[PDB]
């Protein structure tokens, strides 16, 4: 049953750098390759020498992020065949990324993903990482996705999916790329997990105490979430022990897949209960997609739970919720709410910013209050496209301009079909 | 024909060509297709020589072109200012208005010529 | 994307392009044998981008010198860092083009182009991933103006997916009273929309107001017109010559300032300005903004920003600059369009330029510069209507009618500044 992962363009990569990080923190594998003590080898291969080695690949069309990469503290740990890089990027140009650039590398892209396959005695399915404001992640990796629909037509697809902040913007057209990346994710995931940059760079500036915080902040505690999601594809476990029942368990109606995700606690390591992490994890506060999940309704609900978690304790703080009543579940869905433990707690990142904690959750969810986001966006992209404004660059690299009015279509359907659920 | 080769020697600025031709009968106002005179010509290309010479022998300082532009709305619009000076000198109309509405005031306002800007106003441009 | 090509055309792209050099160079520790010495790694990790690493580990400019006459890259050959230029990038004739787009576009300098463009092409193909072109010239005279031209047009062709960027000098009676320069400057900037994808725009007009207002220099020399331009092309570029994110190179530079192809021209502002103790960043923010701190005579108050990046230097708290940033912007709201999220970006480069700890440079897409154009659009038209020295255009093979055609085509630019400015959301 082993996992994929791709990782497509620099947030799509530094993203992965903080996750492959924590991976082999978790499974005791040193920047080499050696493990000096089955369920791990989903996401790593291992050599005759004995190196443990991921299953992934890192592609940019650029070399600056990949060569940090190739030259860090884990050069050791990919082989080169694995870290991919072009000379010119799609600057922050979708229709770049998708056409006129990435078609001159998406097959030696495909071929290093076909020698990773070629080594997986039963490849169950790809995590694709990437941002969608960019041009690389979000057309080159769409291009990917669309490839991959083709080549793998059997194989789950789960994204964790960058959406952008005012605060973390270098590019005015972020609006575009977003709305193109998701009419792409909308058709070639199957669950796609958002990582709204708003929310979480608010995190690390409020729960954190972070004045302004970096990337590396950032990632680190998308790490964290991304380890808790996939700790039952990589240690026996009893809630999403496979990639195809993150859909079975999330998504009632196939193109409503976009995860609300969450974890608490949330805590500096300058200096609590089941009930008090349970209580959190429903909080805005915690939330790493900005909205009010009060607002809304949920869909599903996935309780990944780590650490010193007694199962009474779980219910009974379930149960007080309940009567909340603040918290409420479409009537009738043919999804809902799940529970799982897994008993060991989170692991601590050397230079982190994370307080170390003897238990924590990590909840992902389907709620109609995601459509916030996408609202937020689509209004963006309505003023600049009624004018045409930065369409031209679009439609010089490859795109047709009858895109643009198709990808808008779409969110406006998904807009439609969260207010309908609720 | 004399005249057109006095059109073209005050253009030119061949001052030896254009006695020659005044002095064997050269139509000091003769006039192209357009109505511009050798005196409209040396005062564009700045012949201030020839322009004074023409004044002295019967040339029509206030003379139009079809378009109504006199030599000194030409010699303002080219920054010519001796030759500004002398056209004023001998009774160029300081107002006066060319099919466009412009004045030479309003011409050297334009092209930044602001020392005839300075000598238009003294000598009553409004 | 990495290597850039320069270009400098003529007097003043020659000598405009002589100060670029000489300043950056000083930035980036190279001292006139090509030599590095300096502190930071920040100066040596993009040095490719404007700089050629020879055999003796000297760096060399990829800089290529163009002129009809020779008088003035003899006086760059002599100049401080004259002997660091490749020898065999001189490219000079021996006629001169007398002020006439004519002469160097379509005569004296087509009879040169090739020998220029063998040149360019030799640099272009050996760069590891080219960027595009930076021509430095003067939009008033011919050289400059119609031979640079000609060779944005020549390259264009040969060259048509990478990016093409000039630093234009606009003409103004107040240097240079020479009744033509509305013609060549008219006649350049036809081109220049056709044919180049960022103009950088240094308006004489605004230079002289600078010296004489602010600066109280009485008769500013080409010297000291130079001294701001200089300031004002390290500032610029500072985001493609240092690390960082925003800017940080021609292309990703275009699609954060381009809504529309046709409106590449931009409006400059630089803080402090200096003759040849520190500002703080609420007096930097607000002077960046000022009419009085533009290279370019039209005033921001008088249109809407589409777009703007201001570009800050040296030792300053990226808390305090998001402060001031959120300041100006909501003092200056009217002066942007409410069409487009998030369309005024900053960022932080740790280098300062040279005597200074404290500095920015604002980039910006303004339809204010509408004034700029509408100013030498009236010139044109004061001279075409009385056709006032058109035979010595036509005597060299020209067409009357493409001086009604770059008319039309830069009153229709005007047109549309005006269109986007009254634009509504
Ligand atoms: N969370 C997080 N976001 C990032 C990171 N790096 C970039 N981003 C975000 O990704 C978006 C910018 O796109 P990038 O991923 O940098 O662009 P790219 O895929 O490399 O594509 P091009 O550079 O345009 O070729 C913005 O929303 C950024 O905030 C990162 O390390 N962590
Ligand atoms: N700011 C600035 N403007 C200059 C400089 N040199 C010339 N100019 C301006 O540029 C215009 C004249 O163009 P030049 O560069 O001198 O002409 P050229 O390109 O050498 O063309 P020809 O001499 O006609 O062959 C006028 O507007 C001058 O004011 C300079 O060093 N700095
Ligand atoms: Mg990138
Ligand atoms: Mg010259």
């Amino acid at each position: 049953r082993e996992v994929i992962s791709i990782h497509v363009g620099q947030g799509g990569i530094q993203v992965g750098n903080a996750c492959w990080e924590l991976f082999c923190l978790e499974h005791g594998i040193q920047p080499d390759g050696q493990m000096p003590s089955d369920a791990f080898n989903t996401f790593f291969s291992e050599t005759g020498a004995g190196k443990h080695v991921p299953r992934a690949v890192f592609l940019d069309l650029e070399p600056t992020v990949i060569d940090e990469v190739r030259t860090g503290t884990y050069r050791q740990l990919f082989h080169p065949e694995q870290l991919i890089s072009g000379k010119e990027d799609a600057a922050n140009n979708f229709a770049r990324g998708h056409y006129t650039i990435g078609k001159e590398i998406v097959d030696l892209c495909l071929d290093r993903i076909r020698k990773l396959a070629d080594n997986c005695t039963g490849l169950q399915g790809f995590l694709v990482f990437n941002s969608v404001g960019g041009g690389t992640g979000s057309g080159l990796g769409s291009l990917l996705l669309e490839r991959l629909s083709v080549d793998y037509g059997k194989k789950s697809k789960l994204g964790f999916t960058i959406y952008p902040s005012p605060q973390v913007s270098t590019a005015v057209v972020e609006p575009y790329n977003s709305i193109l990346s998701t009419h792409s994710l909308l058709e070639h995931t199957d669950v796609a997990v958002m990582l709204d940059n708003e929310a979480i760079y608010d995190i690390c500036r409020r729960n954190l105490d972070i004045e302004r915080p970096t990337y590396t902040n950032l990632n680190r505690l998308i790490a964290q979430v991304i380890s808790s999601l996939t700790a039952s594809l990589r240690f026996d476990g009893a809630l999403n022990v496979d990639i195809t029942e993150f859909q079975t368990n999330l998504v009632p109606y196939p193109r409503i897949h976009f995860m609300l995700s969450s974890y608490a606690p949330i805590i500096s390591a300058e200096k609590l209960s089941v009930a008090e992490i349970t209580n959190s994890a429903f909080e805005p506060a915690n939330m790493m997609a900005k909205c009010d999940p009060r607002h809304g309704k949920y869909m599903a609900c996935s309780m990944m739970y780590r650490g010193d978690v007694v199962p009474k304790d779980v219910n009974a703080s379930i149960a007080t919720i309940k009567t909340k009543r603040t918290i409420q579940f479409v009537d009738w869905c043919p999804t809902g709410f799940k529970v799982g433990i897994n008993y060991q707690p989170p692991t601590v990142v050397p230079g982190g910013d994370l307080a170390k904690v003897m238990r924590a959750v990590c909840m992902i969810s389907n709620s109609t209050a995601i459509a916030e986001v996408f609202s937020r966006l689509d209004h963006k992209f309505d003023l600049m496209y009624a004018k045409r404004a930065f369409v031209h660059w679009y439609v010089g690299e490859g795109m047709e301009e009858g895109e643009f009015s198709e990808a808008r279509e779409d969110l406006a359907a998904l807009e439609k079909d969260y207010e309908e659920v609720g | 024909d004399l005249g057109k080769k006095l059109l073209e020697a005050a253009r030119a600025g061949q001052d030896d060509e254009v006695r020659i031709l005044m002095a064997n009968g050269a139509d000091v106002n003769a006039t192209d297709a357009s109505g511009l005179t050798p005196l409209h010509l040396a005062a564009t290309y700045g012949h201030l020589e020839i322009v004074e010479v023409l004044l002295k022998h019967g040339a029509d300082v206030n003379a139009i072109d079809i378009m109504g532009s006199t030599p000194l709305h030409l010699a303002a619009l080219i920054g010519h200012l001796e030759i500004v000076e002398v056209l004023l000198k001998h009774g160029a109309d300081v107002n006066a208005v060319d099919t466009w509405g412009d004045t030479p005031l309003h011409l050297a306002a334009i092209m930044g010529h602001l020392e005839i800007v300075e000598v238009l106003l003294k000598h009553g441009a409004d | 994307m990495r290597e850039i090509v320069h270009i400098q055309g003529g007097q003043c792209g020659n000598q405009i392009g002589a100060k670029f050099w000489e300043v950056i160079s000083d930035e980036h520790g190279i001292d006139p044998t090509g030599t590095y010495h300096g502190d930071s790694d920040l100066q040596l990790e993009r040095i490719n981008v404007y700089y050629n690493e020879a055999t003796g580990g000297r760096y060399v400019p990829r800089a290529i010198l163009m002129d009809l006459e020779p008088g003035t890259m003899d006086s760059v050959r002599a100049g401080p860092f004259g002997q660091l230029f490749r020898p065999d990038n001189f490219v000079f004739g021996q006629t001169g083009a007398g002020n006439n787009w004519a002469k160097g576009h379509y005569t004296e300098g087509a009879e040169l182009i090739d020998s220029v463009l063998d040149v360019v092409r030799k640099e272009a193909e050996g760069c590891d991933c080219l960027q595009g072109f930076q021509i430095t010239h003067s939009l008033g005279g011919g050289t400059g103006s119609g031979m640079g031209t000609l060779l944005i047009s020549k390259v264009r062709e040969e060259y048509p997916d990478r990016i093409m960027e000039t630093f234009s000098v606009v003409p103004s009676p107040k240097v240079s009273d020479t009744v033509v320069e509305p013609y060549n400057a008219t006649l350049s900037v036809h081109q220049l929309v056709e044919n180049a994808d960022e103009c950088m725009v240094i308006d004489n007009e605004a230079l002289y107001d600078i010296c004489f207002r602010t600066l109280k220099l009485t008769t500013p020399t080409y010297g000291d017109l130079n001294h701001l331009v200089s300031a004002a092309m390290s500032g610029v570029t500072c985001c493609l010559r240092f690390p960082g994110q925003l800017n940080s190179d021609l292309r990703k530079l275009a699609v954060n300032l381009i809504p529309f192809p046709r409106l590449h021209f931009f409006m400059i502002g630089f803080a402090p300005l200096t003759s040849r103790r520190a500002l703080t960043v609420p007096e930097l923010t607000q002077q960046m903004f000022d009419a009085k701190n533009m290279m370019c005579a039209a005033d921001p108050r008088h249109g809407r920003y589409l777009t703007a990046s201001a570009l800050f230097r040296g030792r300053m708290s990226t808390k305090e600059v998001d402060e001031q940033m959120l300041n100006v912007q909501n003092k200056n709201s009217s002066y942007f369009v409410e069409w487009i999220p998030n369309n005024i970006k900053s960022s932080i480069c740790d280098i300062p330029p040279k005597g200074l700890k404290m500095a920015v440079t604002f980039v910006g897409n303004s339809t204010a510069i509408q004034e700029m154009f509408k100013r030498v659009a009236e010139q044109f038209t004061a001279m075409f209507r009385r056709k006032a020295f058109l035979h010595w255009y036509t005597g060299e093979g020209m067409d009357e009618m493409e001086f009604t055609e770059a008319e039309s085509n830069m009153n229709d630019l005007v047109s549309e500044y005006q269109q986007y400015q009254d634009a509504t959301a």
